[PDB]
Formats: C-alpha cells, sequence, structure tokens
RNA sequence: AUUCAUAAUAACUUUUCGAAUCGCAUGGCCUUGUGCUGGCGAUGGUUCAUUCAAAUUUCUGCCCUAUCAACUUUCGAUGGUAGGAUAGUGGCCUACCAUGGUUUCAACGGGUAACGGGGAAUAAGGGUUCGAUUCCGGAGAGGGAGCCUGAGAAACGGCUACC
RNA sequence: UAUCUGGUUGAUCCUGCCAGUAGUCAUAUGCUUGUCUCAAAGAUUAAGCCAUGCAUGUCUAAGUAUAAGCAAUUUAUACAGUGAAACUGCGAAUGGCUCAUUAAAUCAGUUAUCGUUUAUUUGAUAGUUCCUUUACUACAUGGUAUAACUGUGGUAAUUCUAGA
C-alpha cells in the first residue's frame, strides 16, 4: 500500500523524512515531520495499481471514462471570480449570476447560494472613509497637540530667560 | 519553566487578598496588565471577596459580561483584571464608585468615591522620557503613557489624569512637607508628610515619614506616593487616615464603640 | 403554629445579579428541617414576588435541633431567575429538566474515538463498505 | 496539592510511668471528678504547661514592656472569662500559680453537679453525654465544656429533654405503653 | 555614571511596517447620485513603554572524608587583542599572544542509604537528628544525543537516530 | 518540660558503660476496635517494567458555510437562523508526577542588566507607500491554490494515505 513518490528516481521503497507540503504525509501538529517508508516513482512489476490520466483521447469512447462528464461540485464564490467563470466584465453586477442550488424536502424547495466573497459594499466603502479619515484627523491632533506644546515651552523659555537676566 | 506560569497555587496567592487557606487549591492569577501581579487586586477578588456581590467565580463572570463593572472607564470583561492602587472601579448599577486605596493594615480597603472624585485617578510618575519623533512623555505606576507632559513633571512626582482623556489635569512635586501615601514594605498604607529626602546615590533613596500623631518611619523611595500638600489630599482617604494605631490602643477602641 | 418564624438577615440588595440576598435562620422548635419548599413558600409571601423567583441554599441545621441557618436569594424576576440561577438549583426547584447525558467516561471515549477519523469520515465508511464487499 | 489541615496534640504522658505519689493523686482526682481517663487530667495539666510557659516568659519581660501588657492582660482576661482565675489576682503571679483543680472546678460535669441538678458528678456526665443540659439555649453534650462565667445562670435542662419537658421519656412511653394495654382505654 | 534617551547628515537593504478584514446601527447633508460624510465595537499591525516573565548575574552561606596534598594547563586551564557565534555579556568558540588560575582560611579528589529552601521531631538554655513528601526554586520523563514549530521547549500524552 | 533508677563488691566509694525511662506529622508489624470530626497514604527496595481506559483542546454579534445538514428565511435570488466537517487563529512550554542526577552546583537571602529577549495585558504611537517623475499600475477593492466535499483506489494492519 505504500504510495509512489514523484522526484524518487528508484523502483523500491525508502525512508524519507516527510514534511508541510509533502506528499504521502499528513502532519498532525505545528512543525511536525515524520519518517515513512514510500514507494519510488519508477513504475516496475513492485506495484498493485497505476495512476494514470488520459491527455489525448482515442478512436473509440469508453463505456465509463469518457462517456459521462461529472457536474461540477461548486460554483465559484469570489466576485471577480464569478466575473471571469461567465465573462461578463471588470465592472458588472454578479449577484445575479450567481449559481443557485434547490433543495428539495418533500414539498419545499428552497435554493441555497454561496455568499460572496470580496464584494463591493457601502459597508466596505464606510469602513474606508472611516480609516482614512481616522488617520487624518490622528495626524491633525498630533499636530495640535505638538503646537500647543511648542507654545508652552516658548513660554517658560521666556520665563527663564527673563528671570536668569534680571536676576 | 520552558514558559509562562499561569497558575496560582493558595498559599501563594499575595496575602493581602485575605483568601481563606482551605476551599480551594488556587487563587486567581492577576492578568497581565496596569499593574503588578502581587500589588493588584483581581476582579473576582474584588467583587466576591470584598463586595459580596457574587458568591463564585460563575457569578462574577456573569456579572462582568453584562459589561456592568469598569476600571477606569472601561469595562474590562476579564475576571482576574489587575486592579491596582488608585485604581477607579464603577458599577453603573448600584450607582457605586470604589478607589482602591490600602487601608492601615497594608490591604485594599472597600472605599467608596463620589462621582466627581471618580472621575480622575493620580498616578506617581515611573519615568520620563523622548519618545521617537523627539516627543516627551511620562510614564505613571499604572503604565499609562502619557504624551506632552509638562516639563516640570520628573520622577517621583505625582499627576492628576483626567480618566475620560489620558490627560495630566495638574501635578505635585516630591518635596519635604508633601503628603504620602506608603504603597508597599511594611509600613504599607501608613499616611504622613515627608520630612526629608536622603540621597543614597547608586541605590535606594530613602523617605523620612511622619503622621499625624508625630510618629516618624522610614521607607524607601520605590513606596512612596504622593497624594497632595500637607493636609487636604487630593484623593478621599479611607478611614483611618494611615495613623497605624498600636494594638493596645486598637483594642482600646474595639471595647469603646462595641460597649457604646 | 408552631412558630416557624423565619427571618432573614445580612440583606444585601445586588443589581448586579437582579436579585436580593441574605442568610436564611429559620427557628422549628419541636421540628426538625422545615423545608426547602416552604421555605421558598413563605419568602415568596414576605418579599412578595413569587415562589418562582425565590432560591434557597445551604440550610445546616443546629446541634441540639430547633434551629437551621442557610442562604437565600429572591430575584427580581423569573426570568432573571432562571438567566442566573446554577442549572442544578432550577432542576432542584424543577423550572429546568435536568439534561440527558453520557457518562463521563462515555463522552470521554466517543470523543477519543472520533479523534482517529479525519473528515467526516462517510468516505472512510464508503471505502471499508467497498473494500470488505468486492 | 492544597493547604495542610492544621493539628495539634491536647495531652502529655507523665514522665515516670509509675509513681504511686502521682497515681494516688490522679486517681483521686477521677473520683472526686468522675473522669474517665488519666488523659483527661493530662490534657489539662497540658494547658498549665501552655499557660504557665507563656506567663513564665512574660514575667521574664520586665514591666510596661507593651508586649507584656498585651499578652499578659489577655491572658489574664481568658482564665477570669473562664472562672479558673478568680475576679481578684489578676496577675501574671497569680496565673502562674493556677492547678489542675482549678480547670476541673470549671467543666459542664462539675458545674452541672454543683448546681444543684445532677446529685452526682456521675449522674452529671451521663445527664450531660444524654442531651439533658443546654448551656444557654443550646444542647451541649461535652462534659469537658469549659463554662465561662456568663452561662453559669444560663445552665438548666434541655427544653427538648423529657427533665425539660415536651415528651415524657421512651422508656416511660413504652411503659405506660404495656399499662395502657392491661388496663384498657 | 554612559558612545543614554532623542535628534541631524550621507548612504545602504533578496525593504520591515504603514488595514484589499469583520459585527451591530444604519444618523447627517445637498448637483437625489442607489452621490458626499457618519457612529459604537471586533480583529489585525510598527515601535516604545507596562504587565507576565526569561536568561545571565554580585556578595555570604552546604554533610563525611588527608588510608584524597597538591590540582588545572595535550582537545581552554588564567588573562589580553581581534573576530565569530548568541537575544545579549563572557574562552561561549576561533586565530594570535602572554603564563597564568586554585590550594593546610582544606584546593583537587573520594563518599552520600544528598535535590535545596520554607520547615519537622525533640529540647531549661545551648544543642542533636530529620526535611522523597500540600508552598517556593531546580531537575527529569527508560538512557543518551539531536532538532522542528513557536514569544516561549533542546518539549517527550512533539519528532529524528542510536542503545 | 533544668528529675533519673537497676547491674562489677563480702561490703564501700568512684570511673565507666550495659539496661531501664519519656517523646517522635516515625516507619513497620501484633493483638484489639463502638461513635463524631479531621485525613497521610508504592517516598525508602526497583527514575524497575507496564495490559487497559481516561488525563488537551477551543467559536463569539464580530475570520472562512452552497453539508447534496437541520430548522426552512425577515427584501432577504449574493449571504443572513443553527450549524458537523475542514481551513484559519489561539492553546497544547500551564498543570500534574517524581527526586534519578546534582556538594559553590541546585538553592536561600541580597544585588545587577549602563549586558539582553519578551506572545499576551494595559497605555501610547503610523497624511510621507512617486523604478532615476519630466516610463505611476483596479482602489466602488489584486491574483491563483487548496482543505473539508465529489468520485476512483492501495495496504493484514496505523490518528497511512494516493490519483482525479
Ligand atoms: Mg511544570
Ligand atoms: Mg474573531
Ligand atoms: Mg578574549
Ligand atoms: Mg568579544
Ligand atoms: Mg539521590
Ligand atoms: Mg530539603
Ligand atoms: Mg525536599
Ligand atoms: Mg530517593
Ligand atoms: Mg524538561
Ligand atoms: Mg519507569
Ligand atoms: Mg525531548
Ligand atoms: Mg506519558
Ligand atoms: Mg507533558
Ligand atoms: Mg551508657
Ligand atoms: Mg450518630
Ligand atoms: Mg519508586
Ligand atoms: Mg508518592
Ligand atoms: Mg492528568
Ligand atoms: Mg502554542
Ligand atoms: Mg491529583
Ligand atoms: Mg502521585
Ligand atoms: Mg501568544
Amino acid at each position: 500500500g505504500f504510495p509512489m513518490k514523484q522526484g524518487v528516481l528508484l523502483p523500491t521503497r525508502i525512508k524519507l523524512l516527510l514534511t508541510k507540503n509533502v506528499s504521502c504525509y499528513r502532519p498532525r501538529r505545528d512543525g511536525e515531520r515524520k519518517r515513512k517508508s514510500v514507494r519510488g516513482a519508477i513504475v516496475g512489476p513492485d506495484l498493485a495499481v497505476l495512476a494514470l490520466v488520459i491527455v489525448k483521447k482515442g478512436e473509440q469512447e469508453l463505456e465509463g471514462l469518457t462517456d459521462t462528464t461529472v457536474p461540477k461540485r461548486l460554483g465559484p464564490k469570489r466576485a471577480n471570480n464569478i466575473r471571469k467563470f461567465f465573462g461578463l466584465s471588470k465592472e458588472d453586477d454578479v449577484r445575479d449570476f450567481v449559481i443557485r442550488r434547490e433543495v428539495t424536502k418533500g414539498e419545499k424547495t428552497y435554493t441555497k447560494a454561496p455568499k460572496i466573497q470580496r464584494l463591493v459594499t457601502p459597508q466596505r466603502l464606510q469602513r474606508k472613509r472611516h480609516q482614512r479619515a481616522l488617520k487624518v484627523r490622528n495626524a491633525q491632533a498630533q499636530r495640535e497637540a505638538a503646537a500647543e506644546y511648542a507654545q508652552l515651552l516658548a513660554k517658560r523659555l521666556s520665563e527663564r530667560k527673563a528671570e536668569k537676566a534680571e536676576i | 519553566a520552558r514558559g509562562p506560569k499561569k497558575h496560582l497555587k493558595r498559599l501563594a496567592a499575595p496575602h493581602h487578598w485575605l483568601l481563606d487557606k482551605l476551599s480551594g487549591c488556587y487563587a486567581p492569577r492577576p492578568s497581565a496588565g496596569p499593574h503588578k501581579l502581587r500589588e493588584s487586586l483581581p476582579l473576582i477578588v474584588f467583587l466576591r471577596n470584598r463586595l459580596k456581590y457574587a458568591l463564585n467565580g460563575r457569578e462574577v463572570k456573569a456579572i462582568l459580561m453584562q459589561r456592568h463593572v469598569k476600571v477606569d472607564g472601561k469595562v474590562r470583561t476579564d475576571t482576574t483584571y489587575p486592579a491596582g492602587f488608585m485604581d477607579v472601579i464603577t458599577l453603573d448599577a448600584t450607582n457605586e464608585n470604589f478607589r482602591l486605596v490600602y487601608d492601615v493594615k497594608g490591604r485594599f480597603a472597600v472605599h467608596r468615591i463620589t462621582d466627581e472624585e471618580a472621575s480622575y485617578k493620580l498616578g506617581k510618575v515611573k519615568k520620563v522620557q523622548l519618545g521617537k519623533k523627539g516627543v516627551p512623555y511620562v510614564v505613571t505606576h499604572d503604565g499609562r503613557t502619557i504624551r506632552y507632559p509638562d516639563p516640570n513633571i520628573k520622577v517621583n512626582d505625582t499627576v492628576k489624569i483626567d480618566l475620560a482623556s489620558g490627560k495630566i489635569t495638574d501635578f505635585i512635586k516630591f518635596d519635604a512637607g508633601k503628603l504620602v501615601y506608603v504603597t508597599g514594605g511594611r509600613n504599607l498604607g501608613r499616611i504622613g508628610t515627608i520630612v526629608h529626602k536622603e540621597r543614597h546615590d547608586g541605590g535606594f533613596d530613602l523617605v523620612h515619614i511622619k503622621d499625624s500623631l508625630d510618629n516618624t518611619f522610614v521607607t524607601r523611595l520605590n513606596n512612596v506616593f504622593v497624594i497632595g500638600e500637607q493636609g487636604k489630599p487630593y484623593i478621599s482617604l479611607p478611614k483611618g487616615k494611615g495613623i497605624k494605631l498600636s494594638i493596645a490602643e486598637e483594642r482600646d477602641r474595639r471595647r469603646a464603640q462595641q460597649g457604646l | 403554629s408552631d412558630a416557624v418564624t423565619i427571618r432573614t438577615r445580612k440583606v444585601i440588595s445586588n443589581p448586579l445579579l437582579a436579585r436580593k440576598q441574605f442568610v436564611v435562620d429559620v427557628l422549628h422548635p419541636n421540628r426538625a428541617n422545615v423545608s426547602k419548599d416552604e421555605l421558598r413558600e413563605k419568602l415568596a409571601e414576605v418579599y412578595k414576588a413569587e415562589k418562582d423567583a425565590v432560591s434557597v441554599f445551604g440550610f445546616r441545621t443546629q446541634f441540639g435541633g430547633g434551629k437551621s441557618v442557610g442562604f437565600g436569594l429572591v430575584y427580581n424576576s423569573v426570568a432573571e431567575a432562571k438567566k442566573f440561577e446554577p442549572t442544578y438549583r432550577l432542576v432542584r426547584y424543577g423550572l429546568a429538566e435536568k439534561v440527558e447525558k453520557a457518562s463521563r467516561q462515555q463522552r470521554k471515549q466517543k470523543k477519543n474515538r472520533d479523534k482517529k477519523i479525519f473528515g467526516t469520515g462517510k468516505r472512510l465508511a464508503k471505502k471499508v463498505a467497498r473494500r470488505n464487499a468486492d | 496539592p492544597r493547604a495542610p489541615r492544621t493539628y495539634s496534640k491536647t495531652y502529655s504522658t507523665p514522665k515516670r510511668p509509675y509513681e504511686s505519689s502521682r497515681l494516688d493523686a490522679e486517681l483521686k482526682l477521677a473520683g472526686e471528678f468522675g473522669l474517665k481517663n488519666k488523659k483527661e487530667i493530662y490534657r489539662i495539666s497540658f494547658q498549665l504547661s501552655k499557660i504557665r510557659r507563656a506567663a513564665r516568659d512574660l514575667l521574664t519581660r520586665d514591666e510596661k514592656d507593651p508586649k507584656r501588657l498585651f499578652e499578659g492582660n489577655a491572658l489574664i482576661r481568658r482564665l477570669v472569662r473562664v472562672g479558673v482565675l478568680s475576679e481578684d489576682k489578676k496577675k501574671l503571679d497569680y496565673v502562674l500559680a493556677l492547678k489542675v483543680e482549678d480547670f476541673l472546678e470549671r467543666r459542664l460535669q462539675t458545674q452541672v453537679y454543683k448546681l444543684g441538678l445532677a446529685k452526682s458528678v456521675h449522674h452529671a456526665r451521663v445527664l450531660i453525654t444524654q442531651r439533658h443540659i443546654a448551656v444557654g439555649k443550646q444542647i451541649v453534650n461535652i462534659p469537658s465544656f469549659m463554662v465561662r462565667l456568663d452561662s453559669e445562670k444560663h445552665i438548666d435542662f434541655a427544653p427538648t429533654s423529657p427533665f425539660g419537658g415536651a415528651r415524657p421519656g421512651r422508656v416511660a412511653r413504652r411503659n405506660a405503653a404495656r399499662k395502657a394495654e392491661a388496663s384498657g382505654e
């Protein structure tokens, strides 16, 4: 049952320290690595099943491979993904084109659809303008606090220079 | 080892919390916050053990999650929030205001203040320094960073903080004759006026303090907190005013006002 | 009749938990351990809210008999009683139902069994069925 | 992990196990006071040892010592409160002179006997153990209770005792039932 | 007490950060455009403070043993200069250099049926014995070593290898 | 709670130990055991070895919901309730156990960091984003690539995983 690993130019099984983001390993902790035995990439009699992908169709239609088509499980969820899936434009209304799936419970046929992500909304723009206005008003408040401190230092300097120069 | 500790065993908590020896293996471990662990009073200890408004921690959490309590004008839903010296605790229900001041036995007292007193606190200036962009700032005893302080403000002085805006209203210097409050050591909770301050350059400045009845004591400067001028504090003192009666006279007034 | 003469001391109003809390000391000479039900009803009339919103607990009786001391809670309405009272006390008063849950060991063992499955596991069941069938 | 509960031993045993003088004096105390053990005498002698030690180092301290004044007055107050030390002779020199018979005089068993009410120390003890005496309104079934000189006028028969009222007693009830059975209605 | 805080100049960089995020309410205004402004929070983020700490660190203090009197210095022992490494000081390591360092005031070694302390037992006073063990500190997870993730572990209800 | 007694002699007085005597949160064991309260407890010998089960997970109004999940929802045909799974985030460095190592080492009290790191908490803090500007790039908002899921599998077996 040991799966083949791409890049192991060998026909036998070898132990390897596997890490995050590699095949034949699902890490269970953070930064956790295991040594596992992996079949090499070289196909040979030692195997039990080959996974193959059809790159070019033949002259005959296979009974369960190519004659059939599997419906796509999920449609697009992001706004621009919907835009490029149905090819509308850079600017358009993507709410109309959202794939709605129909679910029946005997009598009530109700339709559910994904929530569009990165959708431009007044809530998003209000948050944008709020962050901008916060930055500008904090900078102005900083400038006026510095100015108030500056005139305080100038007054204190005038006090001390006059007191020390005359006394 | 290997990292920060999250538990506080009972018998290792600060003694001034007055937690019972039995009925529990642990004590509330104060969260990180404005006051040091040993010098703080967690909100659960205040609400449950001192004010008796809650019978257990679950009720303390129930009270806090409805946002009744507030420390220095902010809700603080945290159960183990480390409230400390001169913190203002407001309960909008019961319309009650508290300032955390030690009584003369070195324990936080249930001391009530009015709305006008609860509008502000006092902070001891822990440090004065120039920040980035050359902007001066002071750091108080409760960790508050206050930008653009008055240049006359030095370390060991006391500032009045608006507590609505984090702003200094006025300040008191550290000089002989000024009323101070002892916030540490074995004289914790005593109130008197500075007689003089001996330097000891290189370590541990000392302060000589005498109270109303001319009892003098010497305390390290780190424990000394200025609270006003000669008389007339800027805060409402608790009962006792830090006099430190002896046990004999303490007993005398016990038998005096217990027999009417 | 037998002078139950319930009285409540150390009364504290707790608007934070929307209730009144107090000690309940009960004089019951020629009697033993009156009840929690009749203490609750009597506290219901004396504080004039409801029997539902009155909670009593504690009630150790003095050595030798004739007196018991406990603690009492009177809430400002039933709904806040159901909000702040513990589940076990509400089940004591019939105001709640003791939730049907499995044994502590059974829950822990089920949790440790479900740790061995990744995903929903119905793919694993399908493959196990098909492998055994064929 | 929890705070240990504190406990202490309340007696010491004597030095020489077999002194005819101590054995006779202990048995005379036990007989005169209706005690069960020699441990009952040992517990009192142990209490004298702690009291005498505390008074001893206080007297080592000079007069007007704040600690000698404070602790010596509290020790005098407690012993006067319990009746072991007389209302006069309120001094540390006098608490040093206290005897075992002074403490045994203040036991509830002795006080129940000496306030009438028992006609014997052994009768007093069985009445006490059998819940017939209330020191105030509180039934006390411990014969070593240390009546504290304000409770003496409050010692009486328990209100829920057949010698206090409201019930004629279990054995008396069974016997009266038998008599009703033999006689009639 | 400083080559401190901070500021300035010329540059530099596999250029760091400087909100493409979320809940509730959705008020105000005039070129009424589904236009311009707008609240109470949540979560993020730089840096400095603080809190929790961590690491290192100053002085003095530890049982029996001389049938243990000299020990360390080749493969750092002791100091200097420079560098490297580290979060940072430091022979921590490296190169070069010097010949130092401890010790009869008991070094070095050996033993311990030694984790240390708060404490415990007994005790006129002085003492004697104990403290694996409810709190504090330390160490370890069969024995070694090594490392990943992480603010933080040389982690073991983490991994790697050997025994 | 500053106490001694028996034993060398024919008798004596000494030295001197043996023996007795009393405690022990001091262990074990024997006999015995009615009540209430309190409550130590595989340390010592073996830090010897372990069957089995449990002891670390966690979701708020507030990161990601098309479960082909349940209720069906408050214009709600983008979503809106609850919400498995799985990404994401945080935690798993605390606790708990033991005393094997360890003799200026640990550790105690007392110092220092003007010799450093510090998630979180709390406070404060960000108008400057223009390659070489006299070559600015959607901002009413950039991109792909994956989990859970679909489906096809391998292995006696694992908290194994592969192909699409
Ligand atoms: Mg630990
Ligand atoms: Mg969130
Ligand atoms: Mg060097
Ligand atoms: Mg160097
Ligand atoms: Mg050992
Ligand atoms: Mg020890
Ligand atoms: Mg120990
Ligand atoms: Mg051992
Ligand atoms: Mg470890
Ligand atoms: Mg083992
Ligand atoms: Mg390890
Ligand atoms: Mg384990
Ligand atoms: Mg562990
Ligand atoms: Mg001898
Ligand atoms: Mg019984
Ligand atoms: Mg063992
Ligand atoms: Mg053990
Ligand atoms: Mg466990
Ligand atoms: Mg973590
Ligand atoms: Mg346990
Ligand atoms: Mg154990
Ligand atoms: Mg963190």
